[PDB]
């Protein structure tokens, strides 16, 4: 339609972790809905079935199962071709809808052993390993760098289990969050008066509020509308930041186009003559 | 309070003070100013009001006007005025005897 | 009982930063600087680690991990 | 466990009939807590709403007429005052002056100080809130609250 | 153009009486150039920054389209009829709820005061030759402020 | 265990339609859409695209209850244009802005940034 503006983007900054950008000339409802997709709708792989062969550790089993689900997983190369479990024709699991992990550790040593993310092995090809320590010429590598201490073991304890990771999205459980956090900010100088400051001098100025380097603090304009939203998406590490954004928009496109097909389905099946 | 004040606010005068009497407020009632019977019946009404005022002073010696009663007649008059679109500056259209009976 | 994978409030993974922290405190008495080097910016992620108590260490010491 | 006791309950002890208690002919139940604070804050006549939010509030209302009211400010841009949207919520056309006794003004001699409307005192007419701010004395378990008159 | 009930250019005596105030509303105290009328009016100071010392032109009408009823109003953005008092800078819609004047003795009906309510924002006007246009019923009044003169 | 299975928050049931349209009994050219298993994310944005259109007289949505996944969208248009077509255009236009946003973001990434992969 003629009244659609088609927005604008600017990437301010990009790292292996963060992606920080500005969206301009669009609606808040778009900005807010797109921020919500970054959390909930972007799909990923995380452990979903844990089968415990032997567990002599001082942590109870369901605790091991909890810590273990929550650990992060690379998915970028494979999260797309993977299908959803319920949709897949197979009974239980298969190579085509899930990937398998195996963990086997025993404390035969006199010193306390730690159980870590590297000790967890993918029966699936090393296309989808755990996040830490793989093709890592990584300056983030410090001391142990176990990514997670699944448990500690004293001389005699042992741990054997199987796990099946599956594709799903954050609306269903928090283990599937593809974000470390999501900053969102709009109209930093409070031109539009969406908040009303009592004694405005008592508030600090963000890094976006510099435009009024002065201390005049918030010049008013009532003919304005919300424009130019600032973002900073931050990667949990399990999916690189730009891929989070591109997959979010596509998923949102997929969800919208589908609602259009059902709305079409109303005009095709049960001919739209009710109203 | 004040017997004189009660008399002033409640009594329907007939001597008609030169204030467009009979044609101010009321409409055709200027035509029933010559009625003897209507004068005696309202004068009878005012006679009941002095006697009621006397009994009511015996019932509530303390002098409180707050009593529990049904309907709330005053709010109803307001509901009545508001709906029929009654303009209080426009002249009346009501016969006093219709009211008393 | 051992530091949780991912901070409650937001999600930033945090168990990985525990072993690193005991090393920094041994080196320096700068809890401010220690938390900073680990990258724990915002304080929700910071309370997580700053307020943890590693009970596991006393717990492991019983001889019978066998029952 | 039968239609017979279900009939008896529906007619005698059903909640909506239990509003005004025969103990002291007043509301047993009124608008309480946050909503009560939120009503005061909403009815202050410095509150203005733009087309987008008014429609959403209209949307949450049940027995809405279906017609959208004309905003109390036409230009430069349409705005509805808070009293105006509260006034769709009042059923039919009940009436009551006062029924505020809010801290406001100058008890005993301020209203006589010519009625510079002072906005404090609440007046509703023909089912529309004309002026004032709603509080526990207007909305609460009061003898003359909006809620009592509505019943 | 709408039929005109009242029309005059007013000058502002004060913008903050007693001082109790609020914010995003201001109470004007005014005086008419015909000096036979007085006025009090609340205005949205946030979007229409008025100031003391300058004469503002105000008009009041009960209609917009030609000279007839229209209070059915879903204000309806789609109307394009140039009947509108649209060249005016500030417009408010409301009803008149109360009117007052000496009404007891001989003649009485001396001058007149009218009370109006624009959605909770109040107005008070005093007059005499404006008696044909005042009510304590009938909604549909529009308050137009324009030009702010020179 | 009186808690519902988490998938039910978003998974469509085989005995329920994705969208339903019912006519208003009060005023003409109004319509009521029921969207099942879809929260504020879809609803808030479709409300805004409808408000963006200049021929929409009224647009709004309400999610009747937190615990029940369902939203309703009511729309009212001028006595000339049908509310269904406005809804069709509202998504299609929204599809167009988001596609252009995805295009513009991707090309923006195509800037000589060296950590794109
Ligand atoms: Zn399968
Ligand atoms: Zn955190």
């Amino acid at each position: 339609m003629p009244y659609a503006n088609q927005p604008t983007v600017r990437i301010t900054e990009l790292t292996d972790e963060n992606v920080k950008f500005i969206i301009e000339n669009t609606d808040l409802a778009v900005a807010n809905s797109i921020r919500r997709v970054f959390i909930a709708e972007v799909p990923i792989i995380a452990i979903d079935w844990v089968q415990i062969d032997a567990n002599s550790s001082v942590l109870h089993d369901e605790f091991i199962a909890h810590r273990l689900g929550l650990i992060p997983l690379i998915s970028d190369d494979i999260v797309d071709k993977l299908q959803y479990s319920r949709d897949c024709t197979c009974e239980e699991f298969c190579p085509e809808c899930s990937v398998e992990f195996t963990l086997d550790v025993r404390c035969n040593e006199d010193q306390t052993r730690h159980v870590t993310s590297r000790d967890l092995i993918s029966n699936s090809p090393r296309v989808i390993p755990v996040t830490s320590r793989n093709r890592d010429n990584d300056p983030n590598d410090y001391v142990e760098q176990d990514d997670i201490l699944i448990v500690k073991l004293r001389k005699g304890q042992e741990l054997r289990l199987r796990a099946y990771a599956k594709k799903g999205f954050g609306k269903e459980h928090a283990k599937w969050n593809p974000t470390a956090g999501v900053a969102f900010e709009y109209d930093p100088d409070n031109a539009l008066r969406h908040t009303v400051y009592p004694k405005p001098e008592e508030w600090p100025k963000s890094e976006y509020s510099e435009l009024d380097e002065d201390e005049s603090q918030a010049p008013y304009d009532p003919n304005g509308k919300p424009e130019r939203f600032y973002y900073n998406v931050e990667s949990c590490g399990s999916l690189r930041p730009e891929t989070i954004v591109l997959s979010a928009l596509s998923g949102l496109k997929k969800k919208l186009s589908d609602l259009q097909t059902q709305l079409s389905h109303e005009i095709q099946s049960d001919v739209l003559t009710i109203n | 309070p004040s017997n004189k004040a009660f008399e002033k606010k409640f009594r329907f005068d007939y001597t008609n003070e030169r204030a467009l009497r009979r044609t101010l407020q009321e409409d055709l009632v200027k035509d029933v100013l010559s009625n003897a019977h209507i004068q005696n019946e309202l004068e009878r009404e005012f006679e009941r009001m002095r006697e009621d005022r006397e009994v009511l002073r015996v019932i509530f010696p303390t002098g409180d006007s707050k009593v529990v009663l049904p309907c709330n007649l005053l709010r109803m008059i307001w509901n009545a005025q508001k709906i029929f679109h009654i303009n209080p500056r426009l002249p009346s259209d009501l016969h006093p005897i219709k009211v008393v009976e | 009982m051992i530091i949780p994978v991912r901070c409650f409030t937001c999600g930033k993974i945090v168990g990985n930063k525990w072993e690193a922290y005991l090393g920094l405190l041994q080196a320096e008495y700068t809890e401010g600087d220690a938390l900073d080097a680990l990258g724990l910016k915002r304080y929700c992620c910071r309370r997580m680690l700053l307020a943890h108590v590693d009970l596991i260490e006393k717990l492991l010491n019983y001889a019978p991990l066998e029952k | 466990q039968s239609l017979e006791t279900r009939a008896e309950i529906q007619e005698l002890a059903m909640v909506p009939r239990m509003i005004v208690t025969p103990q002291s002919n007043r509301p047993v139940m009124g608008i309480v807590q946050d909503t009560l604070t939120a009503v005061r804050k909403f009815t202050k006549r410095d509150v203005f709403l733009e087309r987008g939010e008014v429609m959403n509030l209209l949307m949450f209302l049940s027995t809405w007429d279906g017609k959208v009211p004309q905003p109390a400010i036409l230009k430069p841009r349409p705005l509805w005052t808070g009293k105006q949207i509260f006034s769709l919520i009042i059923p039919g056309h009940i009436n009551c002056i006062r029924t505020h006794s809010t801290h406001p003004d100058d008890e005993d001699s301020g209203p006589y100080k010519h009625i510079s409307p002072g906005d404090t005192k609440v007046v509703v007419e023909n089912g529309e809130l004309i002026m004032g701010i709603l509080c526990k004395k207007s909305l609460g378990t009061s003898a003359g609250s909006l809620v009592h008159i509505s019943y | 153009m709408a039929g005109i009930l009242f029309e005059d250019i007013f000058d502002v005596k004060d913008i903050d009486p007693e001082g109790k105030k609020f914010d995003r509303v201001s109470r004007l105290h005014c005086e008419s150039e015909s000096f036979k009328m007085d006025l009090i009016l609340d205005v949205n100071i946030q979007i229409y920054p008025v100031d003391l010392g300058d004469k503002f032109r105000l008009v009041i009408a009960s209609t917009l389209y030609e000279d007839g009823t229209l209070d059915d109003g879903e204000y309806n953005p789609t109307d394009d009829r140039p009947s509108r008092a649209d060249q005016f800078e500030y417009v408010m819609y409301g009803k008149v709820y109360r009117i007052e004047g000496d009404e007891t003795s001989t003649e009485a009906a001396t001058r007149l005061s009218a009370y109006v309510s624009y959605g909770g924002l109040l107005m008070r006007l005093q007059g005499d030759a404006n008696n044909l246009h005042g009510f304590e019923v009938d909604s549909r009044v529009y308050l137009l402020m324009k030009k702010l003169a020179f | 265990m009186n808690a519902p299975p988490a998938f039910e928050s978003f998974l469509l049931f085989e005995g329920e339609k994705k969208i339903t349209i019912n006519k208003d009994t009060k005023v003409p050219n109004a319509c009521l859409f029921t969207i099942n298993k879809e929260d504020h994310t879809l609803g808030n944005i479709i409300k805004s695209q409808l408000l963006k259109d200049p021929q929409v007289l009224f647009a709004g949505y309400k999610v009747p209850h937190p615990l029940e996944h369902k939203i309703i969208i009511r729309v009212q248009t001028t006595p000339d244009y049908s509310p269904q077509e406005a809804f069709t255009n509202a998504i299609t236009d929204l599809i167009s802005e988001l596609s252009l946003l995805e295009e513009r973001f991707r090309v923006a990434i195509k800037d000589k940034q060296e950590g794109i992969e």
